[PDB]
């Protein structure tokens, strides 16, 4: 349209970054449940106290 | 004169012969960790806690109840003392219930400033935690005789300077009791004195049952006078 190049001759021309994340491709939401690993020397028979 | 020199850490100090290494260790500044013992009271040694690894020995010996030889090397700190402290502080931290929301002892319980300092870390049980009932004994003495670590030390006070014959132990291995068999009240003179001789909060005051917790209060010394001897 004709509204759209005079914003295209002024200061460059950008398109598709706009100021607003309101449109579409931005996350909006995440599923699955979480779990935690719990890794630094948590286990038994080897960690233990007076070491660390 | 009357004296052995004996190297607490390398470090000399003279004691009485026929002392105990618990007081040796405590003349020169030191804490090791009481149970099954006191000074007001007798000794027993069934508790297990204090251990200490001595020099020139594979074994480890308790502090509780044993004399001093010729000058030894009490090596307080070892790499195989904290494979004792840790070691026995971590069973009777299992055969227990998960309280201290609701423990009236519940700032100043000796399994809860031992627990930061010696020990583990974490437990490998998983399943188990038997539980006991409890009674009611006098209306000052609130029971919960569920937690009860069996240090031994109520019991001996029926024996000791309270000459009231009333207590005993009921049981064998890991099913034994405090508690009277029969339904008799225990109260005398100094009767009421126990709840502060029991070192976990299974055993505390009936009136001052669900009040405040002991981090709140203002300590401030005095004197009762409701008697001649102050
Ligand atoms: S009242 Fe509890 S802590 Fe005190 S001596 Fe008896 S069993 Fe041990
Ligand atoms: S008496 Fe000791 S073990 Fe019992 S709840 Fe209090 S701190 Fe925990
Ligand atoms: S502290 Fe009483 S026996 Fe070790």
């Amino acid at each position: 349209r004709f509204i759209q190049w005079l914003r295209n001759w002024a200061s460059g021309r950008d398109l598709q970054a706009k100021l607003q994340l309101r449109y579409q491709e931005i996350s909006k939401r995440t599923q699955p449940p979480p779990k935690l690993p719990v890794g630094p020397s948590h286990k038994l028979s080897n960690n233990y106290y007076c070491t660390r | 004169s009357n004296l052995i020199e004996v190297f607490v850490d390398g470090q000399s100090v003279m004691v009485e012969p026929g002392t105990t290494v618990l007081q040796a260790c405590e003349k020169v500044g030191m804490q090791i960790p009481r149970f099954c013992y006191h000074e007001r009271l007798s000794v027993a040694g069934n508790c297990r806690m204090c251990l200490v690894e001595i020099e020139k020995a594979p074994k480890v010996v308790a502090a509780c109840a044993m004399p001093v030889m010729k000058g030894w090397n009490i090596l307080t700190n070892s790499e195989k003392t904290k494979k004792a402290r840790e070691g026995v502080m971590e069973f009777l931290l299992a055969n227990h219930p998960l309280d201290c929301p609701i423990c009236d002892q519940g700032g100043e319980c000796d399994l809860q400033d031992q627990s930061m300092m010696f020990g583990s870390d974490r437990s490998r049980f998983l399943e188990g935690k038997r539980a006991v009932e409890d009674k009611n004994i006098g209306p000052l003495v609130k029971t919960i005789m569920t937690r009860c670590i069996q240090c031994t030390r109520c019991i001996r006070f029926a024996s000791e300077i309270a000459g009231v014959d009333d207590l005993g132990t009921t049981g064998r291995g890991n099913d034994m009791q405090v508690g009277t068999y029969i339904e008799k009240m225990f109260m005398s003179e100094l009767s009421g004195n126990i709840i502060d001789i029991c070192p976990v909060g299974a055993l505390t005051s009936k009136p001052y049952a669900f009040t405040a917790r002991p981090w709140e209060t203002r300590k401030t010394e005095s004197i009762d006078v409701m008697d001649a001897v102050g």
